[PDB]
């Protein structure tokens, strides 16, 4: 949640890299962890939808430039 | 004088189940506030306090490690309580055995009714 800028290494780190690592997470054997994907599991999604957003609009403003 | 030769324990770790604290009876009295008190809060006359009889009190526990809440509040059921306070209820926490820190303290706090759809903290206790 506090990364406020993605660098040019991480523009697709989300899709493969955070959400597809945690993924395993949401399945995990132990209720402790399922609780605590299910506790984050919406903060997650949000911070890589801040991401996603961030990303389009420095594209944007790449191509503005 | 009770007698045992052999101690018999579990590693924490090694109980698979979730953790169950039943919330017996409140046994005591809640004081009810002054005449000046209603005047200054109208809405006090229809709290519990101004039940009669033992207001059907619940209480809520959850588990807090490190200041940080581990699961949801439980709540018991609604029990319409006559003479006393007593749940009787055995309630079945959300945290398990091995997923409780060294530090884990449950934290039960007694709500009554205050207006509608509020509820006011009569009281709690953390062990």
């Amino acid at each position: 949640a506090l990364v406020k800028e993605v660098p040019r290494n991480d523009i697709n780190i989300y899709p493969e890299y955070i959400l597809p690592g945690i993924a395993h997470l949401a399945q995990d054997d132990a209720t402790i962890v399922r609780l605590a994907y299910a506790e984050n599991i919406a903060l997650l999604a949000e911070t890589a939808l801040r991401f996603l957003e961030l990303v389009q609009l420095k594209n944007l403003n790449m191509e503005n430039d | 004088m009770g007698e045992a030769e052999k101690f018999h324990y579990i590693y924490s770790c090694d109980l698979d189940i979730n953790v169950q604290l039943k919330i017996g009876s409140l046994e005591g009295k809640r004081e009810q506030k002054s005449y000046k008190a209603v005047l200054e809060d109208p809405m006090l006359k229809f709290s519990g306090l101004y039940q009669e009889t033992c207001s059907d009190l619940y209480v809520t526990c959850q588990v807090f490690a490190e200041g940080k809440p581990l699961a949801l509040p439980v709540r018991t059921s609604y029990k319409a309580f006559s003479t006393r306070w007593n749940w009787n209820e055995w309630l079945k926490l959300p945290v398990k055995y091995p997923d409780l820190p060294r530090n884990a303290q449950v934290a039960l706090t007694i709500w009554d009714v205050y207006g509608p759809g509020k509820a006011v903290p009569v009281g709690g206790t953390t062990v």
